[PDB]
């Protein structure tokens, strides 16, 4: 249920959010992060040791493409010189 | 219940509803863990076969086996009571001595092992039950019967010797 | 000094009420400033100076910036 | 007759109170909320380390030890540092950051019912049968030949992470490799 | 001045050795791990050091039809 | 035979509700600050 | 689950259950008869059952309204306390053991 609730916050930054390029990638980190949570309880109540393996195989992943991110985001703020949408 | 390991349980919940009439009855195996942990072997030795046959019930009714293997079960816990009974009639001393280092030393059959080859020697040369551990290395001592211990906190004094039987 | 008191609750009801059978500084040939002149003054070590907080760039600010590299890829 | 059921209070073996996963449920809605309506970018990353700690803490007392701290050593470990680190170098101005969030509002509802009320249905029990008189206790007992030799956790994922399934070990390792050459080749001088 | 590896092997392995010691011993020591896996284990068979046998993780049950024992029954009971 | 107004509500309900929706991103997508009952 | 392993380095407890129903498929269904795949219906439901115990939480809420409504016709004169039921089938509390089993 908690898992749900947070799945919307990261739904919801994406709602409120018009020039927060930032926030953008926060939200995904905790869109994965609530859907990795919910694969943790669910794998615990069926006693599944699997469910823990997809979700180190996600932090690993999600792990990885935040730095792909970031180092875009480097690669496009060295040429701006800003993160900020003008709207 | 659930075999799952709880993290949450404030409560014990107890049914004092006793076994149908139909079912025979049995006394409990009223020993603690290291009592049996000291006659483990022993068990072994005399109610092997029982112990298999009980298991191997077990494996022939799958997610029946607590039923219809009852009687089964019932034979397992004479044939150990047995034991507890004959050790207790003829090596009581010993038996206790074994236990009691056993419950001192985090249940590690390597701490005690001066304790465990009085026993060993007791128990043999009176109900003829021998301790065997399958598959040990053919190339180095048994590792019960071997003089010193790597990961015993005190060292085995050197009057102090294993019981090898036939020697 | 907490800046609080029981004689200081009762002072903040009453409003100053100038004597005027009383020498001000016209007698002494000074002329006091208002306070509005001071706030800045003596306020200024006060305003929040970080970068977080200038207000939006211009246009013209915006253009600029593509004139420069904004990381160190050598270093 | 008599009372055929018994209920006591354990004393030892106890075990951990459920009382301490609601505060850490609505300190991680508290902490996310934070996050998208936080005025500095780098208040929103300190906001979302909190959030990934009290998920590690709830995850560490209900048993999933290794993963709850894989996520306190890896995600606030390594990848809050990483954001931190960028966001504290980049020149930022709150000001050009800051959307009308009023504007966002009747959207915000919207979107909230009609998502909450489509995934929920399609939570299964074991996520939503202790969440919004006659209440439901789970009963635990011992087993023996199960328990014979107890792995921890990390131990029963490495029984079958690098044998059974180490297909996906070797795609996360390319992933892993794609990810150093492509950040690196975008970033640094040649 | 610095030796190439293609065209003199033997003189860039003294190079690396003296000039990146802590590169090349990294390669020395990471190529030991799979020349002791093709070495010991044969040299251990040839000695007589033979491995040990699993140990128990789970009930070994017995293969084959079950004893039919005879003892231990309800009668025998008090 | 049907009831042609319920019907009806049911249905200026349904396609209404999809406008109610693509209302809020137009007041969600709106530049100036014209708050919530826009 | 169905993946055959569990949390303790032993098998998933719901493993049975899955291997029962693949069985049934397998054994069941084929190319001339498509209808054979009806009798693994029941063997899916203890499945999902397993896996989420949905009815077995439904007749136990059921179950407990009824115990605890014959509970407060009836008059505990006497029930058993904390302490004594802590000393149930010890070495020299009978009088308490006697007392909690109502013999
Ligand atoms: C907020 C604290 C959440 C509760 C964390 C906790 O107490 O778990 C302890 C845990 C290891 O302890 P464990 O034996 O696994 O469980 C005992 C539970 N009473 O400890 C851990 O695994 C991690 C401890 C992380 C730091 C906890 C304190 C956080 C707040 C510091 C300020
Ligand atoms: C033959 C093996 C020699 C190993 C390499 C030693 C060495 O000198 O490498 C040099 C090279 C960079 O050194 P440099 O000479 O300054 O490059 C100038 C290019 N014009 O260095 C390199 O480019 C690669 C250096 C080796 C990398 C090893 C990484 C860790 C390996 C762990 C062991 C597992 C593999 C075995």
């Amino acid at each position: 249920n908690i898992t749900l609730i947070l799945f919307l916050i990261g739904i919801l930054g994406f709602v409120l959010n018009r020039k927060n390029i930032i926030l953008m990638l926060i939200s995904i980190e905790i869109m994965l992060l609530s859907i990795t949570f919910l694969i943790l309880l669910s794998s615990l109540n069926m006693d599944d040791i699997i469910g823990q393996t997809y979700a180190i195989y996600i932090i690993v992943v999600a792990g990885a493409e935040s730095a792909i991110g970031l180092g875009i985001l480097v690669a496009f703020y060295r040429l701006r010189g800003s993160i900020a949408i003008e709207y | 219940m659930a075999t799952r390991k709880p993290a949450f349980n404030q409560h014990v919940l107890l049914d004092t509803t006793p076994l149908p009439d139909s079912i025979p009855k049995v006394k409990e195996i009223g020993a603690s863990s290291a009592p049996l942990l000291s006659a483990s072997f022993f068990i072994g030795a005399r109610c092997k076969d029982y112990n298999d046959d009980y298991m191997q019930c077990k494996n022939e009714n799958p997610g029946r086996g607590e039923f219809e293997c009852l009687k089964e079960g019932r034979r397992v816990t004479r044939c150990a009571r047995s034991v507890l009974k004959d050790i207790n009639t003829h090596c009581l001393e010993q038996f206790r001595a074994h236990w009691q280092c056993l419950d001192n030393n985090n249940q590690q059959l390597w701490q005690c092992r001066p304790a465990e080859w009085k026993l060993n020697k007791c128990v043999y040369e009176n109900l003829k039950l021998e301790k065997v551990i399958p598959d040990q290395p053919k190339n180095s001592t048994p590792v019960h019967l071997r003089q010193r211990q790597i990961f015993a906190h005190h060292a085995i004094p050197p009057w102090e010797r294993p019981f090898i039987p036939g020697q | 000094d907490t800046g609080l008191s029981r004689d200081q609750v009762e002072r903040e009801f009453h409003d100053q009420v100038i004597d005027p059978t009383a020498k001000t500084f016209k007698d002494l040939g000074m002329e006091p400033t208002d306070i509005s002149k001071w706030t800045y003054h003596y306020l200024l070590p006060y305003r929040p100076s970080t970068y977080y907080d200038l207000p939006p760039s211009t246009e013209k600010e915006m253009r600029e910036e593509r004139k420069y590299l904004h990381v160190l890829d050598d270093q | 007759s008599q009372i055929s059921l018994l209920l006591l209070k354990e004393i030892y073996t106890n075990g951990s109170t459920h009382i301490m996963l609601d505060i850490l449920s609505v300190l991680a809605v508290i902490s996310g909320i934070c996050v998208i309506i936080s005025k500095n970018p780098i208040v929103s990353v300190l906001h979302l380390i909190g959030l990934f700690a009290y998920v590690s803490f709830y995850l560490i007392l209900i048993g999933l030890n290794f993963v709850g701290l894989s996520y306190l050593i890896v995600y606030i470990g390594a990848v809050s540092i990483l954001f931190l680190f960028i966001l504290m170098l980049i020149n930022i101005r709150t000001s050009e950051l800051q959307s009308n969030t009023s504007n966002s509002i009747p959207l915000t509802i919207l979107v909230g019912i009609i998502i909450s009320s489509f995934l929920f249905k399609m939570l299964p029990y074991g996520v939503i049968i202790s969440n919004q008189k006659n209440d439901l206790f789970f009963i635990t007992s011992k087993i023996w030949d199960g328990a014979l030799a107890e792995n921890n956790h990390i131990s029963s994922i490495g029984n079958i992470m690098y044998t059974n399934y180490n297909v996906w070990l070797i795609l996360a390792s390319f992933i892993l490799l794609l990810a150093m050459v492509g950040a690196i080749v975008i970033t640094i001088k040649p | 001045t610095t030796p190439r590896f293609w065209s003199t092997p033997l003189k860039y392995c003294r190079w690396a050795a003296r000039e990146r010691p802590a590169l090349f011993f990294s390669v020395v020591i990471g190529a030991l791990g799979p020349v002791t896996l093709a070495t010991v284990p044969p040299l251990r068979r040839l000695i007589g050091d033979v491995d040990a046998a699993p140990i128990p993780l789970t009930y070994p049950i017995p293969p084959g039809p079950r004893k039919q024992l005879k003892g231990y029954d309800d009668d025998t009971e008090d | 035979p049907k009831d042609a107004v319920h019907l009806g509500l049911k249905g200026a309900a349904v396609v209404g509700g999809i406008g109610l929706l693509f209302a809020a991103v137009r007041t969600s997508l709106a530049r100036k600050n014209v708050g919530p009952w826009a | 689950m169905a993946s055959g392993y569990g949390l303790n380095g032993g098998p998933s407890r719901c493993f049975p259950f899955w291997q029962e129903l693949l069985a049934c498929y397998v054994t069941n269904s084929s190319e001339d008869n498509p209808d054979g795949k009806n009798k693994c219906i029941p063997v899916m439901e203890d499945y999902y059952e397993c896996l989420h115990h949905r009815k077995e939480a439904a007749r136990v809420r059921a179950l407990q309204a009824a115990y605890r409504e014959a509970e407060a016709k009836k008059l505990q004169e006497n029930p058993p306390t904390a302490g004594q039921i802590r000393n149930l089938g010890l070495l020299n509390k009978e009088e308490d053991t006697k007392k909690v089993h109502c013999a």
